[PDB]
């Protein structure tokens, strides 16, 4: 027979830079009723920027 | 037999001159809106699926 043993060790470093740009852009409707009929329209956007 | 909602006339509904026999509006005009769905109304009277 042939019997072996072997033992090995490991060291590893990474680095990682990312960088993301996202835009949003939405409507939000609403109408209701407060002492009165009510109405509004909202029209938003956006833009965000991480590292 | 019940009472879908109580209505009176807001300020913009009312009849300045009603002869015995005529109507308001007069003979010929178009009828007023119940509701008008204004800054003034009230909210519209529900109804059940039952009613």
């Amino acid at each position: 027979e042939h019997a072996s043993t072997d033992q090995g060790k490991t060291v590893s470093r990474a680095t990682t830079n990312s960088k993301t740009e996202s835009n949003t852009a939405g409507v939000s409707v609403n109408v209701g009723y407060q002492n009165g009929f009510t109405a509004n329209v909202t029209t938003n956007y956006s833009h965000t920027t991480d590292n | 037999g019940d009472t879908l909602s109580t209505i009176k006339a807001q300020e913009n509904q009312i009849g300045n001159n009603l002869s015995p026999g005529d109507t308001y509006p007069k003979k010929g005009l178009s009828p007023l809106a119940l509701n008008t769905m204004d800054q003034f109304s009230s909210r519209l009277i529900p109804i059940n699926y039952d009613q």
